[PDB]
Order: C-alpha cells, then structure tokens, then sequence
C-alpha cells in the first residue's frame, strides 16, 4: 500500500519545501530507495494510513475460517496408522546410526568448523528431533481419540 | 509359621506350649484360625463330604460345621459342600481403562510441549 497524492511543480522552482509539519506523526514511515528514485520525494508524498476494523466484522471472519468439523473424531486409516508407525522407525535406526556417527568425530577441528563443513550431506542431530515430534503427535492424537469413542459411543 | 501355609506344625506347637499356661492367646489363635479356615473353604475345592473337611479343624462331628456352613456357602447337602466357583462376572472392562488412560494420555501431553 502506500497511497500518494501530487506536490505541485511550481514550487519546486521557488525551492520551498511543503507540507509544513506540525505533528510527529508524518515522517514515521520510511519510503522505500525504489520509490525514492522515482517522483518521491520531488513530485508527490506518502501519507500514513490505517485500517477501520469492528467488530461487527472481526468476529464473524475470525470464527469462520478454519473450522474442523468431526476430523479429530476420526481413527485415520486404522491399519495404516501402525504402518506407518513403522514407515519412520525404520529409516530412523539408520538416521541413529548418523547419531552414532557423526558424535564420534567430535573433540575435534572446532565445531564451528563444523558448521561450514556440513552443507553438503545431512546430519543426523536435527533430522533426529524432527521425526519424534512426528512420532508422537500422530500417536498420541490417534491413541487419545480411539479412547474417546468408547464412552461416548455407548 | 503362621506366615506361610503351614497349619498343622501350627498346632503340633500347640501340643506344645513349654513354658507356662499360654492359655488365652492360643484360644485368640485358635479363633484367628477359625476363620481362617472358613476363608481358605472357600478356595476352588470340588465335593468335599461330612469327614475330610469336617476334621480340618478339630471337630468330630458337631453342629459346629453348621455353624460355618451357614455363616459361608459350601452348601449343607447329601453328604456335600457345594462349589459355586464362578469368578467370571468381572472381566471385560474396556471403560475402566478408557476413564483412566484417557487421563493418563493428556498428563503426557502436559510434560510434552507446554514450557513448566
């Protein structure tokens, strides 16, 4: 955004500047150097906006947009589940075997040596927190509603 | 002995009480026994006639085993004491776990992402 509106060209030959501040409210933005070589700041000004929000239309946008419907009711393809339960355990023993690797060429050249070095293969150490994370929010998710249907269904 | 089984080596020191009378504690202990006795009935034990059972105690032949047949089950019959050993109205409890698991479930949420 950032509407503009014109300065006239006349005084621009007198070599007056315009505008005439009188608030520590105008130059709080800071125009952009592309913009700035164009006709800003010799031919038109930036003028600061907001926005009018209301809550006769904050809430009804808010409450509306991304609502699960029965989702979580759900057991995800219940022998499928458990297969993939083991369709990331199994490459994670190898991505451990990295983190049986890669711990063992430490006392070493000074690590931030290796942070340079290892931009070319992955390693193991951040690859290895990230599929536990997986590991449990698509189980205990899974298990938790399994165990909320047989209450509530009789 | 009165920690394992052992119930007759029990009252072989009952035939042998030493040192003075030790009168009123045995008789505690033979109480302590009694219904003992009419507890461990109550095991899974088949037909059991007016003889075997009835002198696992002490007694010949009163209205004493009355006494322990009507207070428990083992019931007064042609020369039986019945077993109504049924221990199968429990089971099949999945509710039991899903009330508590499904607490257990969300105390292992807590400890998992929220910063304690």
């Amino acid at each position: 955004i950032d509407a503009f509106r014109l300065i006239n060209a006349n005084m621009m030959v007198l070599g007056h500047e315009p505008r005439q501040t009188t608030s520590n409210l105008g130059h709080l933005n800071k125009p952009s150097i592309q913009a700035l070589i164009h006709g800003l700041n010799r031919h038109y000004y930036s003028i600061t906006i907001n926005y009018r929000k209301n809550e006769l239309e904050q809430k009804m946008l808010l409450n509306l947009h991304k609502k699960s419907w029965m989702e979580g009711l759900t057991l995800q393809d219940y022998s499928e589940h458990c297969k993939h339960n083991e369709s990331v355990v199994k490459e994670m023993l190898e991505l451990a075997k990295n983190y049986n690797k890669a711990v063992e060429e430490e006392d070493k050249m000074t690590p931030e040596q290796l942070a340079i070095k290892n931009v070319g293969k992955q390693d193991p150490k951040r690859h290895l927190e990230e599929h536990v994370d997986v590991l449990m929010t698509s189980n205990i998710v899974q298990c938790l509603a399994a165990m909320l249907d047989t209450v509530v269904f009789k | 002995y009165l920690m394992e089984g052992s119930y007759n080596k029990v009252f072989l020191a009952k035939g042998n009480i030493p040192a003075e009378s030790y009168t009123f504690f045995i008789d505690i202990l033979l109480d302590t026994i009694r219904d003992e006795i009419a507890g461990c009935i109550e095991k899974a034990y088949e037909k059991i006639l007016f003889t075997e059972a009835t002198r696992i105690l002490f007694f010949n032949t009163p209205k004493k085993m009355t006494d322990y047949a009507k207070k428990r089950g083992w019931v007064l019959g042609p020369n039986n004491y019945y077993s109504f050993a049924s221990q199968q109205q429990k089971p099949e409890d999945t509710t039991i776990p899903s009330t508590e698991l499904a607490k257990q479930v969300i105390e292992y949420a807590r400890q998992l992402e929220m910063i304690v």
